[PDB]
C-alpha cells in the first residue's frame, strides 16, 4: 500500500490510509525509506514502531508496508561475524561507508552473496518424501564448524523433485526442487523465520552434564548444568567480562554469542578488539577463537527498539544453531536496560504501568524469552539432539529487592548466584553471598557425580555447612569479643577462614587461579575436609588448640599454598603431589596428636 | 623587589610594536585579496541571484 | 580538499520561506499553531512579536494542520493575532570554524564579546550522527593531575566518561579548575567549558583561572545563567558536544569538555515535559531521559581515523546527598567511572573532601602497570581500599561497642586512618604530586604494618618494596 504520513511524535507516528495489515509487520516509510513496524492498528491510522531516527519527516510521505514480520537470516557466513540488535553487518557497512557514520537507510544484507560455498548434497534421493527440519546437504564453513549443516525450514514439505550437484556455489541460487503441489517449491542455500515465534522442537529432555567454568565456588558449590540458565550480577570489581572469558575459553561450547544493549562504547570496542587477542584454548591453539563466537553488540546510543530485539535476535540464532544438535551459550550485556528500554516504550506508547514504571506484561514477556532455553532432542530424520544454555547479566539498580525484575528472574529461574557488597568493598573477589545463591540441580546431578566423585556432594554438604556455622557465631562473637571459647571455636573460625581465603578469593588472571578442573577442586575440598576432621577429633580428648597447632605447626600452611599448584601438568603430577599432602596431613595428624 | 616591580614597567612600548608586525601584514594581504576573487564572486553571487527555482511539493 | 570544493557547491539555491500568522494557542512555553502545511518534523522556526522582537523555537510535535513549537527566548507579549511565524524549513545549522578560540557564546552560541560573527567554514547539525561501534578505539596513555586520590585510587584515561558527584555548597568547580590548570600527561590540550543554568561568581573566577593559567588562548566557552531562558539550557551542551566533535575529529587535536550542570538539564527537561501532557516516570521525570543522556554522552573516546580524542567530565550535583535519586542513578547506569564528595570531610576542613568508598572508576586496568608505571599500583590501591574500609568499619563499631572487642590490627587500621586522610588526601591548591612519589607516601603509611596481613599484595611485590 501507499500511506500518508498523519501525525510524528519522536519515535513514534501515525499514518492513515492504512487497510488490512498485521500488528506486527515491516513497513518502509518516508523518502528515505526508513524501516518500521507498525504495533497499534484501528480503522485507517497505524501506530507503527520507527527503528531509526526522524528528523524534517512532513506530512504525506509515502508508506510501504512489506506483509510480513521481522525475521532474521539463517545459513552460512554468520559466524565470526559481528551485526547491529536489527542484523545488519556492522563490518561490511563501515567498509562501504568508508566513513565512520551510519547512513539512514542503507540495507547491506545479513549475510553476504559475495563468497561462494563447497556444497556436498546428502542421502537424500530425488523423489523422496522430505519434511522441515530434514538434512539434505552440507557446507564447509569454518574449520572448528566444518559441514554446516542444510535443513528444510519448518512448514515446509512436499517430495524432492531434484537435487543440485556437489561443488562450489554461493547463495541466490536454487538448489532442491521440490513438490508439495506444484514446482514452487524453490530454495537456495540460506532462508529467513521470524523473530517472535521460537522454532518448533521434537520434544525436550532432562539435564545431566554440568557446565564448567574453571572458577571454584560456582562449579562446586551451585553447581551449573549446560541446557540451563542464571543470573549473575556484575560489579566491575569482581570480574565483570573474565567469568564470561573464561566461559569462552573452557566451556565445552560449540557456538559461543554474547550480545550488548547497555554497551558504554570502551567496553564495546575493547571486548570487540581483544576478542582477536583471544585463542581458542581447545583441541591444540587456534588462534582464532571467533570462529565460536558471533556478537550483536548494541550501544545505548541506538533506537531503543533496537536494545528490545537485541535479545530476540541472539536467542533465535542461538536456538538455530542448536537446531543442529550442539550446544550454545548465551551472554547478556544488562538486562536491567532492557527493562528499561521495555518501559520507556510502554510508557511512550501511553499505558499506564503498575510496578513503579514498569508495564505487568514484563513477568510474562521474561519468562516467554526465558523458555527457550534448555535440552531437546531435534526435529527431522537424522534426529539430532540440541542444548542452549544462557546466563542474564542482572544488573542492579543499587538495591536488590527495589527492583521487581529480580523476583521475577528468581521466580522463574532454578539457579541464582547472588553477590556481598561488603566482599567487594573488601575487594574479595570473586565476591558472591554464599548464604542467598542457590542451584536445584544438586539433586539430579548426584546420578552423575557417582561417576566420578561419589563422595563430593557430602564432603560439599558438610563444608557448606561448616561456613554456616561460622557465619553464625561471627554474630555471637562479634557483640562480645573474645571470651570463654570452645578449641572447636577457634577450629570453627580459622577454617572457614582459610575456606574462604582460598576459595573466595582467587585471582582473575593467573594459570593457578583463574581456572580449575573438577579433579583438583575435588583435591582441595578432601584435604581441607581431613584437615578439620582431624583436628577436631583431636581436640576431642584434652589437645590445647594452641599447643595443637603449634605440633602441626603449619599444616595450614602446608596445605595453603596447594593453590599454587599449577594444574593441566598433567593430572597425575598433581593427583600425586595431592596425594602426598594428604597423606603427609594424615600422619601428621595421628602422630602429633598423641 | 622594588627592582622587579619597576621592571614590570619595562613591557609598555614592546606590546604596541608586537601588535603592529602581528597585525600589518595580515590586514596588507587581506587587503590585496579583497581584489582576485572581488569580481569573480560578484559574479557568481550576481548570476545565482536571478536564477528560478520552479518546485512542487507532492505527498 | 578538492572534493571539498566539489560539495559546498549546495549552497548557492535559495527559496523563500513561508510566513504564517496563523497563532491558535500559547501555554507557557509552548506555542500551537494551525492550518500548516508539510510540517517538515524537527525544524527551526522564527517569530516576531508586535514590536519588532525577534524569537525563535523548534517544533516538536505535528499532524493534519497542527503543530506545537516549542520557544527558548521567553514567552511574555505574545499575541495569538499580530505575531508572524516563518519556516526556515530546516533542523538547527551551527556555524563553526576554527577562529572561536577566545570567544564568549551566550546559551544561544552568539559572540557575546564584542567580537563580529564567527565567518563559518560551515553550519553543522548539533545532532550529528552516530559513529559505527566498530569504529573506536579503547583509552589509554592514562592522564595524571597532581591529586593524589584522583591519580592513584581512580586515575583516569583519557577518552572516558567521568562524571564528578558534587555535593550543594562544596568547592567542586575549584577542584575542576586545578584539575584543568594542573592537567598533567605523562603517560598542548584545548578546553571547551559550557555554563548552564549557574549562578555568576563562578563564570568570574572561571575566567580568573583560565587567564592567570594562560590557556585561555586555547579554550572557548557557552555561557548560560539563570536570568537566560530556562528552556535553551537543552540546547548548550548539543553545542558543546558538536563544537568538540569538529575540532577533534577534523584537527586531529586532544580536547577535553567540562560541564558545570546537568541537574539543570534535568530540570529544563522536567519543565518541557510537563505543558503537554507525559506518563512521568520516577519522581516525574519522563522515563526517556535515559536516551537523552546517552546521546550527551555518546561523544567520547577516539577513533583509528582521528589521532584527537575527546574526554567528558560533567560535573554533577546530588540534590539530597542521594545516589538511587533518578538523576544520579541514571548517569551511574551509562557512565563509566564516578568522583564522589562528602560533606562530612568538608566539615572536617579536609580539601579535597572527597570520598573514596563510592567513587569508583569502573575502567583502571588497561592503562596501568608496566609499560607507562609501576605494576605495584593494583595491589597498592586494592590493599589501600581494604585497610581503609576496615579502619571506618572498625571505628562504626567501637562507636556501639568501646574497646571491648577491639583487636590490636583494629586500632592499628585506626590510625593508619587518620593519618591517611590527614596526609595522603590533603594536598594544597597549587602542589602537583606524580604517581612517584604517591606511592613512595603509600608505602610509607603501609610499613606500619607485617608482611601477614597485606594479603592483598603478591609475595614478589610484597616483598621488593616492604623496605628500601
Amino acid at each position: 500500500e501507499y500511506g500518508a504520513i498523519y501525525s510524528v511524535s519522536g519515535p513514534v507516528v501515525i499514518a492513515e490510509n492504512m487497510i488490512g495489515c498485521a500488528m506486527y509487520e515491516l513497513v518502509k516509510v518516508g523518502h528515505d525509506n526508513l524501516v518500521g513496524e507498525v504495533i497499534r492498528i484501528d480503522g485507517d491510522k497505524a501506530t507503527i514502531q520507527v527503528y531509526e531516527e526522524t528528523a524534517g519527516l512532513t506530512v504525506g510521505d509515502p508508506v510501504l508496508r512489506t506483509g510480513k514480520p521481522l525475521s532474521v537470516e539463517l545459513g552460512p557466513g554468520l559466524m565470526e561475524t559481528i551485526y547491529d540488535g536489527i542484523q545488519r553487518p556492522l563490518k561490511a557497512i563501515k567498509e562501504e561507508s568508508q566513513s565512520i557514520y551510519i547512513p539512514r537507510g542503507i540495507d547491506t544484507p545479513a549475510l553476504d552473496r559475495t563468497i561462494k560455498w563447497q556444497f556436498t548434497p546428502g542421502k537424500f534421493q530425488v523423489g523422496d518424501h522430505i519434511s522441515g527440519g530434514d538434512i539434505y546437504g552440507s557446507v564447509f564453513e569454518n574449520s572448528l564448524i566444518s559441514s554446516h549443516k542444510i535443513l528444510l525450514p519448518p512448514r515446509s514439505r512436499g517430495t524432492i523433485t531434484w537435487i543440485a550437484p556437489a561443488g562450489e556455489y554461493t547463495l541466490d541460487e536454487k538448489i532442491l526442487e521440490v513438490e508439495f503441489d506444484g514446482k514452487k517449491s524453490d530454495f537456495t542455500l540460506y532462508h529467513t523465520w521470524p523473530v517472535r515465534v521460537p522454532r518448533p522442537v521434537t520434544e525436550k529432555l532432562s539435564a545431566d552434564y554440568p557446565l564448567l567454568t574453571g572458577q571454584r565456588v560456582l562449579d562446586a558449590l551451585f553447581p551449573c548444568v549446560q541446557g540451563g540458565t542464571t543470573c549473575i550480577p556484575g560489579a566491575f570489581g569482581c570480574g565483570k567480562t573474565v567469568i564470561s572469558q573464561s566461559l569462552s575459553k573452557y566451556s565445552n561450547s560449540d557456538a559461543i554469542i554474547y550480545v550488548g544493549c547497555g554497551e558504554r562504547g570502551n567496553e564495546m570496542a575493547e571486548v570487540l578488539m581483544e576478542f582477536p587477542e583471544l585463542y581458542t584454548e581447545m583441541s591444540g591453539t587456534k588462534e582464532p577463537i571467533m570462529k565460536r563466537t558471533t556478537l550483536v553488540a548494541n550501544t545505548s546510543n541506538m533506537p531503543v527498539a533496537a536494545r528490545e530485539a537485541s535479545i530476540y535476535t541472539g536467542i533465535t540464532l542461538a536456538e538455530y544453531f542448536r537446531d543442529q544438535g550442539k550446544n550454545v551459550s548465551m551472554i547478556a550485556d544488562s538486562s536491567s536496560r532492557w527493562a528499561e528500554a521495555l518501559r520507556e516504550i510502554s510508557g511512550r506508547l501511553g499505558e499506564m504501568p503498575a510496578d513503579q514504571g514498569f508495564p505487568a506484561y514484563l513477568g510474562a514477556k521474561l519468562a516467554s524469552f526465558y523458555e527457550r532455553a534448555g535440552k531437546a532432542v531435534a526435529l527431522g530424520s537424522p534426529d539430532r539432539t540440541g542444548s542452549v544454555s544462557i546466563v542474564a547479566a542482572v544488573s542492579p539498580a543499587g538495591g536488590d529487592f527495589s527492583d521487581p525484575v529480580t523476583t521475577a528472574t528468581l521466580g522463574i529461574t532454578q539457579v541464582f548466584w547472588g553477590l556481598d557488597k561488603k566482599l567487594a568493598q573488601r575487594k574479595h573477589f570473586p565476591s558472591i553471598n554464599t548464604s542467598v545463591s542457590y542451584s536445584k540441580y544438586t539433586n539430579v546431578l548426584n546420578k552423575f557425580y557417582d561417576s566420578n566423585y561419589p563422595e563430593f556432594p557430602v564432603l560439599r554438604d558438610r563444608m557448606k555447612e561448616i561456613l554456616s556455622n561460622a557465619e553464625e557465631l561471627e554474630q555471637v562473637v562479634q557483640l562480645v569479643g573474645k571470651s570463654a571459647l570452645s578449641d572447636s571455636d577457634k577450629i570453627t573460625l580459622d577454617v572457614a577462614t582459610l575456606i574462604k581465603e582460598d576459595f573466595l578469593q582467587q585471582n582473575g588472571y593467573s594459570t593457578y587461579d583463574a581456572f580449575c578442573p573438577i579433579w583438583k577442586t575435588f583435591d582441595m575440598m578432601r584435604a581441607f575436609i581431613s584437615y578439620h576432621d582431624e583436628a577436631q577429633k583431636a581436640v576431642a580428648n584434652g589437645a590445647n588448640w594452641s599447643k595443637l597447632a603449634d605440633s602441626t605447626g603449619d599444616v595450614k600452611h602446608a596445605v595453603s599454598s596447594s593453590k599454587f599448584f599449577e594444574p593441566s601438568r598433567g593430572e597425575k603430577e598433581v593427583h600425586g603431589e595431592f596425594e602426598k599432602l594428604l597423606s603427609t596431613m594424615q600422619e601428621r595428624f595421628a602422630e602429633s596428636t598423641d | 623587589l622594588k627592582e622587579f616591580e619597576q621592571k614590570n614597567a619595562g613591557g609598555v612600548g614592546e606590546l604596541e610594536k608586537k601588535a603592529e608586525a602581528g597585525v600589518q601584514g595580515e590586514l596588507a594581504e587581506i587587503k590585496k585579496i579583497a581584489e582576485k576573487k572581488k569580481d569573480d564572486v560578484v559574479k557568481i553571487l550576481i548570476e545565482t541571484v536571478i536564477k528560478p527555482s520552479a518546485e512542487v511539493h507532492i505527498n | 580538499f578538492a572534493i571539498n570544493k566539489k560539495a559546498v557547491e549546495q549552497g548557492f539555491n535559495v527559496k523563500p520561506r513561508l510566513n504564517y500568522n496563523t497563532v491558535s494557542g500559547v501555554n507557557g512555553p509552548l506555542v500551537i499553531l494551525e492550518k500548516v502545511k508539510f510540517p517538515r518534523y524537527n525544524e527551526i522556526v522564527n517569530l516576531t512579536l508586535p514590536d519588532g522582537t525577534v524569537r525563535q523555537g523548534q517544533v516538536l510535535e505535528i499532524r493534519g494542520d497542527r503543530a506545537i513549537v516549542q520557544v527558548f527566548e521567553g514567552t511574555s507579549g505574545i499575541d495569538v493575532k499580530k505575531t508572524t511565524v516563518e519556516f526556515t524549513g530546516e533542523s538547527l545549522r551551527i556555524p563553526v570554524s576554527e577562529d572561536m578560540l577566545g570567544r564568549i557564546f551566550d546559551g544561544s552560541g552568539r559572540p557575546i564579546d564584542n567580537g563580529p560573527k564567527v565567518f563559518a567554514e560551515d553550519y553543522l547539525d548539533i545532532n550529528g550522527s552516530p559513529i559505527n561501534p566498530y569504529a573506536r578505539i579503547y583509552p589509554e596513555e592514562m592522564i595524571s593531575t597532581g591529586v593524589s586520590a584522583i591519580d592513584t585510587m581512580n586515575s583516569i584515561a583519557r577518552g572516558q566518561k567521568i562524571p564528578i558527584f558534587s555535593a550543594s555548597g562544596l568547592p567542586h568547580n575549584e577542584i575542576a579548575a586545578q584539575i584543568c590548570r594542573q592537567a598533567g600527561l605523562v603517560r598542548n590540550f584545548s578546553i571547551v567549558f559550557a555554563a548552564m543554568g549557574v549562578n555568576l561568581e563562578t563564570a568570574r573566577f572561571f575566567k580568573q583561572d583560565f587567564e592567570e593559567n594562560g590557556s585561555l588562548e586555547r579554550t572557548s566557552l557557552f555561557l548560560n545563567l539563570a536570568n537566560d531562558p530556562t528552556i535553551e539550557r537543552i540546547i548548550t551542551p548539543r553545542l558543546a558536544l558538536t563544537t568538540a566533535e569538529y575540532l577533534a575529529y577534523q584537527t586531529e587535536r586532544h580536547v577535553l569538555t567540562i560541564l558545570t550542570d546537568m541537574s539543570s538539564y534535568a530540570d529544563a527537561l522536567r519543565e518541557v515535559s510537563a505543558a503537554r501532557e507525559e506518563v512521568p516516570g520516577r519522581r516525574g521525570y519522563p522515563g526517556y531521559m535515559y536516551t537523552d543522556l546517552s546521546t550527551i554522552y555518546e561523544r567520547a573516546g577516539r577513533v583509528e581515523g582521528r589521532n584527537g580524542s575527546i574526554t567528558q567530565i560533567p560535573i554533577l550535583t546530588m540534590p539530597n546527598d542521594d545516589i538511587t535519586h533518578p538523576i544520579p542513578d541514571l548517569t551511574g547506569y551509562i557512565t563509566e567511572g564516578q568522583i564522589f564528595v562528602d560533606r562530612q570531610l568538608h566539615n572536617k576542613g579536609i580539601y579535597p573532601p572527597i570520598n573514596v568508598l563510592p567513587s569508583l572508576s569502573r575502567l583502571m586496568k588497561s592503562a596501568i602497570g608496566e609499560g607507562m608505571t609501576r605494576k605495584d599500583h593494583g595491589d597498592v590501591s586494592n590493599q589501600l581500599y581494604a585497610k581503609y574500609a576496615i579502619g571506618k568499619d572498625a571505628a562504626a563499631m567501637k562507636a556501639v561497642v568501646g574497646e571491648e572487642a577491639l583487636s590490636i590490627e583494629d586500632k592499628l587500621s585506626l590510625e593508619f586512618l587518620e593519618k591517611f586522610e590527614k596526609t595522603f588526601i590533603t594536598q594544597g591548591a597549587y602542589e602537583d604530586r606524580t604517581v612517584f612519589e604517591s606511592l613512595d607516601q603509600a608505602w610509607s603509611l603501609l610499613r606500619i604494618y607485617p608482611k601477614e596481613m597485606l594479603n592483598r599484595i603478591s609475595p614478589k611485590i610484597l616483598d621488593e618494596f616492604y623496605d628500601r
